[PDB]
């Protein structure tokens, strides 16, 4: 919802300066609301095209690198706090293992999904059990790797 | 199958004497076997004993042939020994502070699990 325009005067739409516009680029018409499309095309503008171009360096600059954003990575959890949230994941599962336990039984036909629903369990129980050991899996796995490192490197 | 069990007393040698189409030449050398055998076990068996209980079930009991043996075993004098080196092997698994070897396979379980996500 941003557009160039360009005005069209009672002398513009005589010359025929509106056709004049799209030529020399790629064409660009609006679209928000009906009446404001009709009322701005006949009285109030011709409309033409913006494009963008923003440098490398730019782009760096938008980016916002920050060096705590990185330094979280290597920075340490409690190991109390790893043994608490494994717990606590595994008490999500246990919902979705009655789901999951009747939706196995059977599931000899094509389409996970039907096969799931059918013999209960909304959309996937296999889906919500696995995105619930990734999270405590991708903290705890990444903490190991640096808890590690940090200990033989500072030492 | 006596020496496996582990018995060093119905080994038999006597058996081999009712051949003596040269089996009777190879007992000779076994021996020598049995007692090396006793020995090794021994090694195994005592964090710390004392000399004298050790020395009648080696079936040693003048100081050479403790010294014999002893020094394939890596026990040091004669009937002084330290047949405590092999118990001591058992005890490290205590350590934690050491973190990267003692929790193990730390790059493996990670690389895998890196491609699969």
């Amino acid at each position: 919802v941003i557009d160039a325009f360009r005005l069209i005067n009672a002398n513009m739409m005589v010359l025929g300066h509106e056709p004049r516009q799209t030529t020399s680029n790629l064409g660009h018409l609006n679209k928000p609301s009906i009446q404001a499309l009709i009322h701005g095309l006949n009285r109030h503008y011709y409309s033409i095209t913006i494009n963008y171009r923003k440098n490398e360096l730019e782009q760096k600059m938008l980016l916002n690198l920050h060096k705590k954003s990185w330094m979280e990575g290597l920075t340490l959890q409690d190991y109390s706090e790893h043994c608490k949230h494994n717990e606590s994941v595994v008490k999500e599962m246990l919902e979705l293992a009655k789901n999951y336990n009747k939706a196995v039984e059977e599931e000899d036909k094509m389409t996970p999904e039907q096969l799931a629903i059918k013999n209960v369990g909304k959309q996937d129980p296999k889906r919500h059990l696995e995105e619930h050991v990734d999270v405590l899996m991708t903290s705890n796995i990444v903490q190991c790797l640096a808890a590690m490192l940090d200990t033989v490197v500072f030492k | 199958q006596y020496l496996m069990e582990g018995s060093y007393n119905k080994v038999f040698l006597a058996k081999g004497n009712i051949p003596a189409e040269s089996y009777t030449f190879f007992i000779d050398i076994l021996l020598d076997t049995i007692r090396d055998e006793i020995a090794g076990c021994i090694e195994k068996a005592y964090e710390k004993i004392l000399f004298a209980e050790a020395t009648r079930i080696l079936f040693f009991s003048t100081p050479k042939k403790m010294t014999d043996y002893a020094k394939k075993r890596g026990w040091l004098l004669g009937p002084n020994n330290y047949y405590s080196f092999a118990s001591q092997q058992q005890k490290p698994e205590d350590s934690t502070i050491p973190s990267t070897e003692l929790a193990r396979q730390v790059i493996e379980y990670a690389r895998q699990l890196e491609m699969i996500v």
